[PDB]
């Protein structure tokens, strides 16, 4: 099912394109939440395979950013509000997000619940929707109110209550797992974990007296899709702009040497974590497939009897039906 | 003088405590909203 | 006083930031009002010193534009509805603003109540709010409904009632001069004319046989500052992209013949209107400053005499007070 998910989604969309109809699978969105310095942006963007999201200390992300990932040959990004500009420098992308926030909220640290829309094209993605959210905080800056923390909480609540929202509950290893701000919210809304995927980062820096052995075998506090362990960038790391390859390499290696995880090594890393998130997508995809097929048949009939001379439709429609079948068979 | 300034705050407080003691000895003290004064409860 | 006020206002915001209080001066807004086709955009842009307001045929101001000016190093513009968009060409800026108005109403006599949101950054401006408003009318033209007057009128009235609103009172010649939309609004808010300058535009197009002679001689209802006339860009002028300097040249010709204005000729022109308005603005800023200063003094004292060991206050407060003082002395 991991092999079947990537190509089949692109194949179905491509047929739709030729018909010139707005037909999408509507892959469920994933939102990352957690206290300040959890590593929230790092987790999401590493899946995408690029450094392009603003990352933390203090309040950084002051507006949600709704990113749609697009399968494409070349790796670059461009914003809806900047028609024609093609960014090839992802650091410039990051910076542009910040600037765009200033436009609406003013330049004294203001925040707005209105999303900035960015499309990042790469050939290593499904056409999904991911959401980077502002961190929880302790002290106001600029003209932010005294209750800034709670306002930011609200903002992410409007995305995480949305049916079929995979919540990446990100928790820093230098704080106890019970005191996790991320975990609190996740447990409030979806306690059993029907759409919660627990991600525990910073495995190499964890305070003595904690471990993930029970957690990853789905034993301590069971989640439906389980838990995937990661060794992500620390706050020191993010400040220094530690790049993707470096973080990923030490992370994978970690699980092979640790006595408590080596026999479960094959269900650890980037490869497994990737598998999990994609896995949720797969279930929704298939169920939605009857609906589209029907729409296409109906459209043809009308115009023909009133002869519009738009006979091009006729041929387009036939094509779509074949593609649909193949996905259903897997 | 900052020495004079510092003298005002501490020196003022200590006396006020003692003055209330005088009220307490005479069945005049200020008492809570629906409490009874010490002198009456003894009676 | 305008010249010394400008820099001090920016400095005051910085001190406030350090205290971690949401304290702003709330600079009063200025709104330009007038009949349909009045030259309203011309007047406003002349004050600002830039071509950025759309002008056209027939109906010109077709949507309100609420522009907030922001002090910033770089010169550029950004729309609320166009998140992230980068120009860098101010001629292009003008074009883009114009385009957005066409988007909803077309160029066939228009109207829409939905504001266009624009932030223009510059390092030589006040954090001000200026408003271009739809022209009020008395009789329908093109495809406008019979009740056009009542829809437009309401819209602009919400801005001009705001205390300390410098009214650029433009009065159309294609409506009766005694029935002046400009003069009505201007008189309502500031009857004595400390900041109202009665301006009659398009004087060369007035219907034969009408005039406001007593009022215009500053005798009927005497105003301290009187009346200053102007003759702004005509229909041919707007069509051609006639530039700013040019428009002023047409003014001269009319004024020498009109009986009601020749004796007051030396107190005429656009340039003279400019001088007066600036002076009023400064007054508002200063008035709010004493109140803050006092609060700061009180807080410090307490801890000092008991020295609470909370010496951090001492330094913060001291800073704020210095900035306040300098503005108060002027």
């Amino acid at each position: 099912s991991m092999e079947d998910l990537i190509p089949l989604v692109n194949r179905l969309q491509d047929a739709f394109s030729a018909i010139g109809q707005n037909a999408d699978l509507d892959l469920p969105q994933i939102a990352v939440v957690g206290g300040q310095s959890a590593g929230k942006s790092s987790v999401l963007e590493n899946f995408v395979g690029r450094d392009f999201l603003p990352r933390g200390s203090g309040i950084v992300t002051r507006r949600p950013l709704v990113l749609q990932l697009v399968n494409a040959t070349t790796e670059y990004a461009e914003f809806l509000h900047c028609k024609g500009k093609k960014f090839t420098d992802f650091e410039e992308v990051r910076l542009e997000i910040e600037a765009e926030t200033d436009r609406v909220t003013g330049t004294n640290k203001g925040i707005s619940p209105v999303p900035i829309n960015l499309r990042v094209y790469s050939p290593h993605v499904l056409n999904l929707t991911l959401v980077d959210l502002p961190g929880m905080t302790k002290v106001p800056v600029g003209d932010q109110p005294p209750d800034i923390e709670f306002q930011i909480r609200d903002m992410l609540m409007q995305f995480v209550t949305k049916e079929n929202c995979l919540i990446l509950a990100v928790s820093p290893a230098n704080s106890d797992l019970a005191n996790s701000d991320a975990l609190k919210v996740a447990k409030e809304v979806d306690p059993q974990g029907q759409r919660t995927i627990g991600v525990i980062t910073k495995l190499d820096l964890m305070d003595e007296g904690t471990d993930a052995r029970d957690v990853l075998e789905n034993k301590l506090l069971p989640l439906r899709r389980g838990y995937i362990g990661v060794v992500n960038r620390s706050q020191k790391d993010i400040d220094g702009k530690k790049d993707i390859t470096a973080a990923l390499a030490a992370e994978r290696k970690f699980f092979l040497s640790h006595p408590s995880y080596r026999h479960l090594a094959d269900r650890m890393g980037t490869p497994y974590l990737q598998k999990v998130l994609n896995q949720q997508l797969t279930n929704h995809i298939r169920d939605t497939l009857p609906g589209l097929r029907n729409k296409l048949q109906s459209q043809l009939l009308s115009i023909e009897k009133e002869v519009d001379e738009m006979l091009r439709m006729y041929h387009a429609l036939k094509e779509a039906l074949s593609i649909i079948g193949n996905i259903n068979t897997t | 003088e900052d020495e004079n300034e510092k003298m005002f705050f501490l020196i003022d407080k200590v006396n006020a405590f003692n003055q209330d003691i005088t009220a307490l000895m005479q069945g005049e003290e200020t008492v809570g909203e629906e409490d009874i004064r010490l002198f009456t409860r003894l009676r």
